[PDB]
């Protein structure tokens, strides 16, 4: 039966996520194309930890190396179970709980 | 004592405070992706069972 | 093997022996000095060096 | 074709203390092949297959001892004397020390 | 099936054996008598 | 010497097994099986030809085709209707000319089967396949984290 | 019988981080430098070790 | 605390197996399996969400 009264599983907000399609480097100069109709944050360290926000926009950075800047499609809307294959948001806080069904 | 009965001990079943050592040692990641490799002795309770 | 020398300096040295009665002749620069003492067995009896 | 492939790293054993000896708390969940050999004139080669977990004694050679376990590289452990040999200025049973080392 | 253990687990004195020359390495037995010739200039006069 | 395959055709064979579980003729006779690979891949040599069009066709290379022989004539078939089993379905890995490379857990026999829509022909042979792996400890699968060692595998 | 929790590893990348103890039973902590996380999205940060 | 489920999402995992028999990313990662039940039933906790 779906109903359960044993167990206690944690849940908390997700960490960041990287992607390669968000940045293009066909030319010497960097290029960032965040997905259409989607906010994105970008960060790189050349000179300083420069970060920027793009809303369906292609902002630019002085430093040119492809590896340099990385982009997050941050949404922090849905929570996620902790697993070794994820990363933790800097807050590192527990947000909710859920019941493990089909108990003894 | 790892690998023997009473490796995990608690005053009550649902006691937030727990005291137990079972010889967990971490290992340096050596793979492309992200993964935390852990290594530990077999559960003492199973061995007693 | 070598050490700095001052007008009236004294210097400590580290050495190993295969006998408990550590008595022998030690040469410092061009001169010699005979001297002796007693050692004891160690607490740790297995090592890999 | 030859190629690189991955292999597991077995749980590292625990080294105990034993006068002129060693005791290893060998812990494993799948069959693992352990081998060892002295470094003196007598090879004293020893090999075994271990299924679960147990404790194994090993008469460490006076000159030295090798130790191979799992897939990782081996170690060399040597032994010395620890009996109470030297007296303390009073009558003593010093022979017992020389009985522990070189009994004959 | 029954070839037995290789020589890596039987060689005395911890010889590490490599196949391609088929040579042992890094094992200890015996005493080496060696005669070393030092240049005179390396020596330093007792005056200094 | 050469490597052209349009000059050769398949040949009828005699298999100890058939669909009706008694020795009989068939175009899927297998006479060789190799298993020395450390990974577990198995090379199977059959009497039919696949990976090529009907031997002698206008076109010679076509992955979906499977050239075999019967009724005093050679003809094709959809290569998707070929299955391999030892103790359960194997995952086909590659094919070329007479030979194919597959992989499946251990058992006691190797079976290769083809369904012709209304009839099925399978031929099989005894072979002692047992899981083996490299290292000083026999595991089940190579875990995520561990040392790297040399081994020998069949190129795909 | 017990269950080892493996919370998502913290990553302080192109920076420095230090271990911190806690109160949970059998808690074991360890930092590693020179790591290089990768994920289905790709390199999760940007700095050579 | 609650039991509402629309507030979470499935998370990509890293599975030792894949269709090509080598470790890789996938949305059906398993990290827990319990079989203590005497009847022989087995609970599996997967990465994806189903039933909703
Ligand atoms: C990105 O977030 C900002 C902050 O509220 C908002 O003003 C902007 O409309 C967002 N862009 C998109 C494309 O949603």
């Amino acid at each position: 039966l779906k109903e359960t009264s044993a167990g206690y599983i944690t849940m908390h907000r997700p960490g960041p996520h990287a992607y390669k399609s968000y940045l293009e480097e066909a030319s010497g100069e960097v290029y960032i194309k965040p997905p259409s109709g989607k906010n994105v944050t970008y960060e790189c360290k050349c000179g300083d930890y420069s970060t920027g926000i793009v809303s369906t926009r292609t902002k630019m950075n002085g430093c040119t190396k492809a590896k340099q800047c990385i982009a997050y499609k941050r949404d922090q809307t849905k929570w996620v179970f902790n697993s070794p294959d994820l990363i933790r948001h800097t807050d590192h806080s527990v947000q909710g709980k859920l019941h493990i069904p089909f108990r003894l | 004592n790892p690998g023997a009965f009473g490796d995990i001990q608690a005053s009550s079943l649902d006691a937030t405070d727990i005291v137990a050592r079972t010889d967990i040692r971490l290992l340096k990641p050596s793979v492309k992706n992200i993964h935390v490799p852990y290594t530990q002795a077999v559960s003492g309770y199973e061995m007693w069972k | 093997a070598t050490t700095h020398v001052t007008a009236t300096g004294s210097i400590t040295l580290h050495f190993s022996t295969s006998s408990p009665q550590a008595n022998f002749i030690v040469s410092l620069c061009g001169k010699k000095t005979t001297c002796n003492a007693e050692c004891k067995p160690p607490a740790d009896h297995i090592i890999g060096e | 074709t030859p190629t690189v492939c991955p292999v597991p790293l077995a749980h590292t054993p625990t080294v105990t203390k034993w006068f002129k000896g060693i005791t290893l708390h060998l812990t494993a969940t799948r069959p693992t092949l352990l081998t060892t050999r002295k470094l003196g004139l007598r090879a004293d080669a020893t090999a075994e297959w271990i299924t679960g977990t147990t404790s194994r004694n090993f008469s460490v050679g006076r000159e030295g001892l090798e130790y191979v376990w799992g897939n990782h590289e081996p170690v060399r452990v040597w032994a010395q004397e620890s009996a109470p040999g030297d007296p303390h200025g009073w009558p003593h049973e010093i022979i017992i020390h020389y009985y522990h080392r070189h009994p004959v | 099936n029954n070839s037995g253990r290789p020589l890596q687990e039987t060689a005395p004195f911890g010889c590490k054996i490599e196949v391609e020359p088929l040579r042992a390495t890094n094992c200890a037995y015996g005493h080496i008598p060696i005669s070393i010739d030092i240049p005179d200039a390396a020596f330093v006069r007792s005056s200094e | 010497i050469t490597d052209d395959f349009t000059l050769t055709s398949p040949y009828l064979g005699f298999c100890p097994y058939c669909r009706h579980s008694a020795p009989c003729f068939s175009p899927i006779k297998i006479e060789n099986v190799w298993d020395e690979s450390d990974d577990g891949s198995i090379r199977i040599q059959v009497s039919a030809q696949f990976g090529y069009n009907q031997a002698g066709t206008a076109d010679v290379t076509k992955f979906r085709y499977m050239s075999y022989d019967h009724d005093h004539d050679i003809k094709e078939d959809s290569m998707e209707k070929l299955a391999i089993s030892t103790s359960g379905p194997c995952r086909r890995l590659g094919h070329k000319g007479y030979f194919l490379l597959a992989q499946c857990p251990p058992g006691d026999s190797v079976t290769v089967s083809i369904t012709s829509g209304a009839s099925e022909n399978s031929c099989t042979v005894e072979k002692k396949i047992r899981r083996k792996f490299v290292g000083r400890e026999e595991y089940l699968f190579p875990p995520v984290h561990g040392k790297l060692v040399k081994c020998h595998v069949y190129d795909h | 019988k017990f269950h080892t929790v493996v919370p998502s590893p913290q990553v302080k990348c192109c920076g420095s981080l230090e271990c911190k103890a806690s109160s949970k039973a059998d808690y074991t902590c360890r930092v590693f430098g020179g790591v290089y996380p990768f994920m289905w999205g790709g390199a999760q940060c940007f700095c050579d070790s």
